[PDB]
RNA sequence: CGUACACGGUGGAUGCCCUGGCAGUCAAGGCGAUGAAGGACGUGCUAAUCUGCGAUAAGCGUCGGUAAGGUGAUAUGAACCGUUUAACCGGCGAUUUCCGAAUGGGGAACCCCGAUCAUUAUCCAAAUGAGGCGAACCGGGGGAACUGAAACAUCUAAGUAC
RNA sequence: CCGUGAGGGAAAGGCGAAAAGAACCCCGGCGAGGGGAGUGAAAAAGAACCUGAAACCGUGUACGUACAAGCAGUGGGAGGCACCUUAUGCGUGUUAUGGCGUGCCUUUUGUAUAAUGGGUCAGCGACUUAUAUUCUGUAGCAAGGUUAACCGGGGAGCCGAA
RNA sequence: GCGGAAGAUGUACGGGGCUAAACCAUGCACCGAAGCUGCGGCAGCGACGUUAUGCGUUGUUGGGUAGGGGAGCGUUCUGUAGCCUGCGAAGGUGUGCUGUGAGGCAUGCUGGAGGUAUCAGAAGUGCGAAUGCUGACAUAAGUAACGAUAAAGCGGGUGAAAAGCCCGCUCGCCGGAAGACCAAGGGUUCCUGUCCAACGUUAAUCGGGGCAGGGUGAGUCGACCCUAAGGCGAGGCCGAAA
RNA sequence: CGACACAGGUGGUCAGGUAGAGAAUACCAGGCGCUUGAGAGAACUCGGGUGAAGGAACUAGGCAAAAUGGUGCCGUAACU
């Protein structure tokens, strides 16, 4: 499944998706369990949903699906006034990125 | 007032495409492509050209090394190849007598006779 | 990690559109002591804005027009109005709080009276005037300097700016 | 929105023919979002929503690549790998190795230069009016020629004619 | 040829190196430029003949900063003649072809509404290059910065989630004070309930955050009243008057 | 108020709450924990304590630091 308007940073994404790219679906849960990184759940949320919906609908069976293709590249970037430095305005030029997983059967 | 049009905007690409041997840079932006270019279309404003007459020092001190084998060199092999037969032209030739050991002494016993 | 491209994103250019501007032309042209212009506060069942009114408050009356629908911009919910013909568009009359030229006096809109000058004068303010506003045009007075003279004291900019 | 005040002063346009604006179901902490599905000619229109580029981000593809020396090419000859929408011993992508190669702009007698300017991008960003005079090229007609205000007429008047 | 000749992080003719690949007197044969010769091709200028910038012949041959002279492609919109398009245009991306070039043209994809050619005009007409203006963006970096009222810790409660929400205990801080009552000033920020997308330089089931309601009931408190320095308006007096 | 939940600035009353000469430290009352965290026993820098013997030899100058420092008795010079 894909996602979409992600509070992450897109560069903090894919750091996390990686090292989850591989084959086997479980060995995709047992690691990001304990990342450290806030950069671990959300893109949890998804190659477990994208899991899911892939057993039901989609048919295929959880023995063998694994993870081929998982990349982050999303936005949109949005004018916001956060408070920085002791006083002052500034615009961040914050983005995001949306978790698309694709796990099939290899 | 007037919009720019299919002028700048139209200036960049046109150019940084071209550069099939380009840079870092210098194709990936255009106050580098001109002046890159720029030194392109000069420096060889009409020199590839140079080639000839430069390698060409070879063809000519080569053809000795075809021959000083099989008698004397350069100095009596291109005269008496001018001599007796239709005189072929050396161009091909200074470059035969090299990758195949044969067709060289076509040219040697052609001349050292009629000598 | 270098470059090109592909998919997606960012970003917003570009192309097209535009209920806006810019410019010219014709017509028409003043408002206020029967207290205006402007502003404040209110007013719609819910309404915060804008608009309209103003406590008979997005309205009331008359005539004419118009027309069967309508209850402003908002196409919500409820409800209601209209053929005892409304909505909507045009003359005349009524009402028209307080301050404001205000003018009794004081005052950052709040509390008590024709204030001040002046004419007539039954000298009683009794009968009247002035005291404000308005895009820039006409008239009557006062009247520079930077600047030009490649310096500057006539002159010049000026009889302009004010 | 800024300044005590006089005053100063932005940016932001467009869903679709119709909203006809995503019913229903799964997922989730959730009217968020995702999947599936529905509408329509098209949503690769779902709401700062037409089209949607460049700088640029991620991923991925082609090809390099941790002995390698630097404008990063030209020509020649060898290596390969990869692709036969331009069949023909004809090309591309990138590239190993080798021979050469000190960005680009003003000032200055001389700048690659330890002379100045620019981090990058896009947009923005600098000889124009009447009149008069003097030449030139082209064109019409020729001691005559042109009118101005105002009337398709005018000749005032101007220049030329010793 | 030698003596005279002493210096600065490792000493040499370009280097290897050489007794001749030294030096001097002669000599022979070669290598070696866009120079000279020669073939083809483009041009320009000038000369001759000419209506000719058409041919024929001839000369130089044809480098250029400042500067002078001359021709041209492209753009916008308004004319005449004349065409293309949803059996799809303009634009954009990639690619093929042509021209010395400015530039023109075709194919595929996208797009999805208009867009041209000729001749004659009209032009706010074609740009890398001002510590230039405005907006956007990359590298720098995921790098520099958080401290006397230096205070929290151990259990427990609630919760999807609790290091900082709440309970208990333990342990501390302040004392003219972080205590109590008030002026000025600010002004609903107060209380309750429901939440949290935004704010709280982490999190939050917490809030002085977001939403909806609720709250500030004096004759003797204060205002209200008065006056001081001083100010204003009216009469009087001065080119004129605010 | 200072553009900020800016260790800055800002008037009055409570100066008899308990131990000292006193409106000086410790502690009731009252208020508060609203001045970012986790793990080895470096160099270097910010504050500070202690340093043998000499002791201003440092320095423009003993700057800095230190010494003396409560109370009672005795006693107290030049100069004015």
């Amino acid at each position: 499944a894909k996602h979409r308007h992600a509070r992450s940073s897109a560069q903090k994404v894919r750091l996390v998706a990686d090292l989850i790219r591989g084959k086997k679906v479980s060995q995709a849960l047992d690691i990001l369990t304990y990342t450290n990184k806030k950069a671990a759940v959300l893109v949890k949320k998804v190659l477990e949903s994208a899991i899911a919906n892939a057993e039901h609908n989609d048919g295929a069976d959880i023995d063998d699906l694994k993870v081929t293709k998982i990349f982050v590249d999303e936005g949109p970037s949005m004018k916001r006034i956060m408070p920085r430095a002791k006083g002052r305005a500034d615009r961040i030029l914050k983005r995001t990125s949306h978790i698309t997983v694709v796990v099939s059967d290899r | 007032r007037v919009k720019r049009g299919v002028i700048a905007r139209a200036r960049h690409k046109k150019i940084l495409k071209q550069a099939k041997g380009y840079y870092g840079a210098r194709s990936r932006v255009y106050r580098v492509a001109f002046q890159a270019v720029i030194k392109a279309g000069q420096y060889a404003y009409r020199d590839r050209r140079q080639r000839k007459r430069q390698f060409r020092q070879l063809w000519i001190a080569r053809i000795n090394a075809a021959a000083r084998q099989n008698g004397i060199s350069y100095s009596k092999f291109i005269n008496g190849l001018k001599k007796a037969s239709v005189e072929i032209d050396r161009k091909i030739l200074a470059d035969i007598a090299v990758f195949d050991k044969v067709a060289f002494t076509a040219l040697v016993e052609k001349a050292k006779a009629a000598l």
